[PDB]
C-alpha cells in the first residue's frame, strides 16, 4: 500500500492550491523574501534523495526544510529535526503543524497561493475549521463527498 | 504528478 | 458592461460583466434571478468575484467567511460552479 | 484602488474607484448604472453627507479599510421631485442558526 498512499498524498497536494511544482530554489527565496513570518509553500525537491521541499519564511529569511518519506510515512527532515512525527498524509503533516503554533516547534501559518482558491474550496476549508463531524451538517450527500474529499483546515 | 511518482519509483 | 443578480429576496446587485462571469452557470446563461439565494449569500458571492478577479504580484490574501453563512455560501459556490 | 457597495434600498452596486478620486466622479458612475443625474443624488458615509468636490481619501475610504473581500458601504439617497428621499437601506437576510457541531 506505500505507492498507493504516495498518490493519494499527491492527489491531496495538487489540491492544496500552495505546491508549487518545479519552483526552484532561488524562486522560492525570491517569492518569500518580503511574505510575512510563517509565510510557507510546498514545492518539488532538487535533491535526488528527496521528493518535495517547504520553503517558509523565518524572521531571518525563506528557508527550505526536506521531506521525507520511509517506510510509508512522511516526516520532516531528520538530518536537520530529531520525537519527529510520521504522517501517511503529507497536507496533514503540514496541517499538523500549522495548528500546533495555534497553540504554543516549526511555525507555520498561512499558505502561498499559487492563484485564486474556488470558493467551493474556501467553504470547505472554513467548514473543516468548526467541525470534524461532516455527516451531521444539514447537507445533501453530493455536498458531504465534497467535504470528505478533503478534511484538512489548510 | 507522475513526475514524483516516477521518482520515487526509481529512488 | 454591467450586470444585475436578484437574490431570492428581491435585492438586486449590480456588478461588472467580467466579474460575473467567474460563475459557469451564469457564463452560460441583463439580469438574472436565483430565488434559492439569500441576499446575505450572494452578496459574499460578488465580493468573491471582486477577489478572484483580482487576485487572478499573487500575494492573494485571506477570503474571510463567517461560520454562520459558510453551508449555504458552500451550495451556492456549488450551483455557481466557482 | 478603494472597492466600494453603493446601496440604497434593495439594491448594492459593487463598483471600485482610485483613493484620488471625488465624490462627483463616483455620483457620475451611479448615473451612468441607475440613469439619475448627480445633482439628484446623495450619497453618505453612515449619516455623513459627503462633499462632492472631497476626495475618497477624506472621506475616509482606504485600501486597507475597502478591500475585494470586504469592501465599505456608501449609501445613496435620491433626489423625489424637489426634495430628497431620506436615506434608506434595506439589510440583507439573516443567516440561520448554526447547527450545534458548529459549535
Amino acid at each position: 500500500q506505500q505507492a498507493a498512499r504516495l498518490a493519494k498524498a499527491l492527489r491531496e497536494l495538487g489540491q492544496t492550491g500552495w505546491y508549487w511544482g518545479s519552483m526552484t530554489v532561488n524562486e522560492a527565496k525570491e517569492k518569500l523574501k518580503e511574505a510575512p513570518e510563517g509565510t510557507f509553500l510546498i514545492r518539488d525537491s532538487s535533491h535526488s534523495d528527496y521528493l518535495l521541499t517547504i520553503s517558509v519564511k523565518t524572521s531571518a529569511g525563506p528557508t527550505n526544510l526536506r521531506i521525507e518519506y520511509q517506510d510509508g510515512k512522511f516526516r520532516l527532515d531528520s538530518i536537520i529535526c530529531v520525537a519527529l512525527a510520521a504522517f501517511d498524509s503529507v497536507v496533514h503533516l503540514i496541517d499538523y503543524y500549522v495548528q500546533m503554533c495555534k497553540d504554543k516547534h516549526l511555525y507555520l501559518t498561512k499558505p502561498l497561493y499559487t492563484s485564486a482558491p474556488s470558493l467551493q474550496h474556501l467553504c470547505r476549508l472554513t467548514i473543516n475549521k468548526c467541525t470534524g463531524a461532516i455527516w451531521g451538517l444539514p447537507l445533501p450527500t453530493r455536498l458531504k463527498d465534497y467535504l470528505e474529499e478533503y478534511k484538512f483546515q489548510v | 504528478l507522475q513526475h514524483l511518482m516516477d521518482k520515487w519509483m526509481a529512488m | 458592461m454591467y450586470v444585475k443578480l436578484i437574490s431570492s429576496d428581491g435585492h438586486e446587485f449590480i456588478v461588472k460583466r467580467e466579474h460575473a462571469l467567474t460563475s459557469g452557470t451564469i457564463k452560460a446563461m441583463n439580469e438574472v434571478n436565483f430565488r434559492e439565494i439569500p441576499s446575505h449569500v450572494l452578496s459574499k458571492v460578488c465580493m468573491y468575484f471582486t477577489y478572484k478577479v483580482r487576485y487572478t504580484s499573487t500575494e492573494i490574501p485571506e477570503f474571510p467567511i463567517a461560520p454562520e453563512i459558510a453551508l449555504e455560501l458552500l451550495m451556492a459556490a456549488n450551483f455557481l460552479d466557482c | 484602488d478603494v472597492f466600494l457597495m453603493i446601496r440604497r434600498h434593495k439594491t448594492t452596486i459593487f463598483t471600485d474607484a482610485k483613493e484620488s478620486s471625488t465624490v462627483f466622479e463616483l455620483k457620475r458612475i451611479v448615473e451612468g448604472i441607475l440613469k439619475r443625474p448627480p445633482d439628484e443624488q446623495r450619497l453618505y458615509k453612515d449619516d455623513q453627507l459627503l462633499d462632492d468636490g472631497k476626495t475618497l481619501g477624506e472621506c475616509g475610504f482606504t485600501s486597507q479599510t475597502a478591500r475585494p473581500q470586504a469592501p465599505a458601504t456608501v449609501g445613496l439617497a435620491f433626489r423625489a421631485d424637489d426634495t430628497f428621499e431620506a436615506l434608506c437601506i434595506e439589510p440583507f437576510s439573516s443567516p440561520p442558526e448554526l447547527p450545534d457541531v458548529m459549535k
